[PDB]
RNA sequence: UUUUGGCAUAGUUGC
């Protein structure tokens, strides 16, 4: 049973992935003209933060573009009609079809 | 292509860009094609 | 007003104050305004916001604070009553 | 997830080097969290309690920080490393 | 019109060109003050 | 012979690409990694993809590595076929030009004064400004007095100016430009232009003679078009066959009594019908008017569509009310109640017709629009039209007859002959009823009742207005 | 050698007899690098404007032009490498042409465009 | 392990 | 003096 730990870890391997790849052309392209690059400039923050939002905000899981098959339904509006839904939703455990 | 043919261009490319519009035209009257991938519309949805 | 928005709905407009928002504790039905908000062509027009049009209510607390852009924006809090039947 | 795995996916992540010729090397040490922090128009940093959140449509997030050591080889028997902290 | 500060209950009143901010606490949460229109019930 | 390659290479950055690939070359001739491929090509007008000279796509793919700006053609490569190969290399190609680049772009532009050095040309232009109002466009005349007045980047000598970057202008922009931003061939300004500073033209359907050859006097009917030798496959008469005529061998003869169309000249768009063939002065009449124009007859087509020849309410200002007798590019022609005729800019308001008004005749006889009526006093006595539009003492009539404001006159109509409740959204109180003690808001109110929305329940009923005392 | 190789997009200019393509600055500084002994354009402005092209269509870079069909196509193949034009727009006076024949150089025309 | 930063060690460079 | 207005995939819920 994956819970939030397992879920945000994979997410967040697929997003520094992707500043790694953001940073090493970034730096490529000032290496490659002859100064340093700006490393504060280096990093773009959106990798991460809008991609963790996005996630979260619309309940697709994966990579934005790869939502052909990026599996979807982890993250939901909160139940909040009663005490006892509220507890219920906290706990509850989807099984995909696979 | 028109002003390519009214440029005199190269063969291949011509032939490359009616490959384009046949995979193009197959693709508005038929976005769920057996043979190249459906096309998006740099959004991330497949087209109507 | 539909003396300088030149496009509009039917429909009651006094309930709103001068910015444009309704007082709390109002007793408003689905066809009137809560929020009076216009944009300009490029006079202007509406699009301000109705309640759903099936029930009535009462506005019951109007908050008014900055978006995370920093824009004025209104969130509004409608009391209704319901009695089993 | 916070204490352990994001640092240790930090850790697995692999150094960074980068040819033009000078030489680079990136290394990432250690992560630091704040609490959740809010700045207005002004960029003025305060703590964000989450009723302020729910309520003004903002994300109840902390800001993420990495030392960054950067060691350039210029190839004339040099490492100048240095390193940005909380970055 | 007059708003109360969501903190420290400031009574203060904002224009329709400026950013809501509490006159005494920096606060930017307003709520609007009750309305001085007649309300009735009836007790059923 | 080695074949050429296409590699995928970026947008815009090809000769680049080509630069970089011969350094990289002389930089490792020497080495234990020669590029073994033989040549590139960058071709100018060819933009996204260069070519590569080798016997193999392993020495394409192992040359190409670590170039960037290839990385979407390493992992495949297409080789060029071998027949088109010589198409590679196969290129092709006071007056008036056509600035390329800044706001400008293909923008008519008079060569003023040539400069010697071969380095810019002074260019006469019209400026597409909003003249420092909008911005913190159209072509129009350059106005001194709005750009003096709004201040700003401004430098004044008379008619002479400097504004807004450096813009030179003179009564009209004078500015120096390079002839390398311009193009100086092919620009063929129009009329148009020239007031701001043989053709060939054969339709399907249309019938056309034979003026001279074997194949003289055969009139036959237009099948199809090309530019200058058209080889045209014309249906004639009493012949089976398909014959052959160049465009200089044909003539657009028409018979008698047949539809015509003016393509060009003053004449254009008007239709009409030719009544005799002369050897080049044909004379027809329009379906408008009856007018003899003369045409050549290269300037008449055979079209079977009917003349186009509208009438709209306008309001002149809210005391005087008009209707537009003519369109124009830029004005309304706009026939007004005092029967005088006016020219008007495109921004009157349309005004709401009434077209269920009734007025009286000289006779006490109800009319209404569309209405044949005979005007027997006022200027235009003894003419008789159809009623358009309607005033409280005027009335506007159309006559196909009269070729004047395109029938469209005005007669006083004397001298014709037929041939929201202030309750509403009010706060209210029930003093009588059953609903006493309570209030509510007007919704919708009446002479008789008016409904309320009922504060205290969740309900909106109707109430007599004698139940209701106001807060 | 890089002496040949232009050093920025601006003002390139295509040569009327071989048709290199350089900046006005190398042919300023240097004249032709394949026939000035023939021209004789290095020391002077005028000569350049005169000898040079300022519309030319393509650009080759011949690498090794005595294994090159290009430059077979292109009649390039006995030149030294570096970027030529394809087809240049422009003609010598007819002194140049002229003086050129009287040394053994007739004037062949780059020209090799489709004029409609 | 990840550290912890109490909000007067954040430096205003978030504005700038 | 007359009112208008979106398409989408995903999610949850109800016989
Ligand atoms: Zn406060
Ligand atoms: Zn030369």
């Amino acid at each position: 049973l994956d819970l939030a730990g397992p879920l945000l870890a994979f997410l967040f391997r697929g997003m520094f992935k992707n500043l790694l790849k953001e940073v090493r052309i970034y730096a490529q392209k000032f290496i490659d003209r002859g100064k340093d690059f700006n490393l504060e400039l280096a990093i773009k923050t959106r990798i991460i933060s809008d991609g963790l939002k996005y996630s979260l905000a619309t309940g697709n899981w994966g990579d934005q573009k790869k939502a052909h098959q990026a599996r979807a339904g982890v993250s939901q509006v909160l139940n909040r009609l009663t005490f006892a839904s509220t507890l219920s939703h906290l706990r509850r455990l989807n099984s995909p079809i696979g | 292509l028109r002003r390519n043919e009214q440029n005199g261009a190269a063969a291949h490319v011509i032939a490359e860009d009616v490959k384009l519009l046949q995979f193009h035209v197959a693709t508005m009257v038929d976005n769920e094609l057996p043979g190249l991938p459906r096309a998006m519309q740099k959004s991330g949805r497949p087209l109507k | 007003t539909r003396e300088t928005c030149q496009g509009m709905r039917h429909a009651i407009y006094d309930k709103l104050d001068d910015d444009g928002l309704i007082a709390p504790g109002v007793r408003v039905s689905g066809d009137d305004v809560i929020i009076g908000k216009t944009v300009t062509l490029p006079t202007k027009r509406d699009c301000s916001t109705f309640l759903r049009t099936s029930e009535t209510g009462i506005v019951d607390q109007v908050m008014v604070t900055l978006n995370q852009e920093g824009y004025k924006f209104c969130k509004i809090r409608v009391r209704s009553v319901r009695i089993p039947q | 997830f916070i204490q352990m795995s994001v640092q240790r996916i930090v850790e697995d992540a692999p150094p960074i080097d980068l040819q033009a010729p000078p030489r680079y090397l990136l290394k990432f040490e250690q992560i630091y969290l704040s609490k959740p922090t809010h700045w207005e128009r002004d960029g003025a940093p305060s703590p964000m309690m989450p009723n302020e959140a729910r309520l003004r449509n903002l994300t109840y997030s902390a800001p993420l920080y990495v030392d960054i050591t950067k060691t350039v080889i210029k190839e004339g028997e040099e490492q100048l490393q240095t390193q940005h902290q909380k970055t | 019109m007059i708003y109360i500060c969501g903190e420290c209950h400031t009574e203060n009143e904002i224009k329709s060109r400026d950013p809501i901010r509490c006159r005494e606490c920096g606060y930017r949460i307003m709520y609007k003050k009750r309305t001085k229109r007649l309300v009735v019930f009836d007790a059923r | 012979d080695p074949n050429l390659w296409t590699v995928k290479c970026k947008i815009g950055e090809e000769r680049a690409t080509a630069i970089s690939l011969m350094r990289k070359f002389i930089a490792y001739q020497f080495t234990d990694t020669p590029l073994q491929i033989k040549s590139v090509v960058a071709p100018e007008h060819v933009k996204g993809y260069i070519y590569v000279e080798a016997y193999k796509q392993t020495h394409v793919k192992q040359a190409i590595e670590g170039v960037g700006n290839l990385r979407l053609g390493y992992w495949n490569q297409q080789m060029v076929p071998i027949k088109e190969m010589t198409d590679v290399l196969k290129v092709v190609k006071k007056s008036w030009v056509r600035l390329k680049r800044g706001i400008y772009k293909d923008d008519i532009a008079q060569v003023d004064y040539v400069e010697p050095s071969q380095n810019t040309i002074s260019l006469k232009m019209i400026p597409r400004i909003d003249y420092d109002r909008i911005k913190a466009p159209p072509q129009r005349l350059f106005d001194a007095e709005k750009i003096r007045s709004l201040g700003g980047d401004v430098a004044s000598d008379g008619d002479f100016l400097i504004f807004e970057g450096n813009r030179y202008s003179r009564k009209f922009l004078f500015k120096s430009f390079a002839m390398s931003a311009v193009i100086t061939e092919g620009v063929k300004p129009t009329l148009s232009e020239l007031e701001k500073f043989r053709e060939h033209n054969f339709q399907p359907g249309d019938n056309v003679e034979v003026c001279e050859g074997e194949l003289i006097n055969l009139q036959g009917k237009i099948l199809s078009v090309d530019g200058n030798k058209i080889t045209i496959m014309p249906k004639h008469e009493d012949l089976k066959d398909m014959l052959e005529f160049p465009a200089q061998e044909l003539r657009k003869y028409f018979k008698m009594g047949d539809h015509v169309k003016v393509i060009a000249g003053r004449f254009e768009g008007d239709t009409g019908l030719i009544v005799r063939v002369e050897e080049n002065f044909v004379i027809l009449f329009s379906d408008l008017t009856m007018h003899e124009l003369k045409v050549l007859p290269r300037d008449l087509q055979l079209c079977s569509e009917t003349a186009s020849g509208w009438g709209e309410l306008v309001q002149l200002d809210p005391q005087t009310v008009g209707v537009i007798v003519r369109l124009e590019r830029e004005t309304f022609q706009v026939l007004n109640m005092y029967g005088k005729v006016v020219t008007v800019r495109h921004q009157v308001t349309r005004k709401k017709d009434n077209r269920f008004a009734v007025a009286l005749d000289s006779e006490q006889n109800n009319i209404h629009v569309k209405d044949i009526v005979k005007v027997i006093d006022g200027p235009h006595s003894g003419r008789e039209g159809e009623i358009r539009h309607l005033f409280r003492s005027f009335a506007f009539l159309h006559c196909k007859k009269l070729v004047e404001n395109g029938g469209m006159f005005v007669c006083k109509t004397r001298h014709l002959v037929l041939a929201d409740n202030e309750l509403i959204g009010q706060t209210v109180r029930i003093s009588q009823g059953p609903y006493k003690g309570y209030i509510g808001v007007v919704k919708d109110a009446t002479e008789s009742t008016a409904r309320v929305e009922l504060h205290s329940t969740c309900q909106t009923i109707s109430v007599d207005r004698q139940r209701l005392t106001t807060v | 050698a890089l002496e040949t190789v232009p050093k920025d997009l601006r003002h390139l200019r295509a040569c009327l007899l071989c048709s290199l393509v350089k900046t006005i600055d190398q042919f300023e500084y240097d004249g032709c690098d394949n026939c000035d002994a023939y021209l004789q354009m290095k020391g002077n402005r005028e000569m350049v404007y005169d000898c040079t092209s300022s519309s030319f269509d393509g650009i080759i870079a011949m690498m090794s032009p005595e294994d090159s069909w290009v430059s077979k196509w292109q009649r390039v193949s006995n030149f030294k490498p570096g970027v030529y034009a394809v087809s240049v727009t422009g003609r010598l006076p007819q002194g140049i042409v002229r003086e050129l024949k009287s040394r053994g150089v007739a004037y062949k025309s780059r020209d090799t465009a489709i004029k409609t | 392990g990840v550290k912890l930063l109490d909000i007067s060690e954040l430096d205003m460079v978030g504005a700038g």
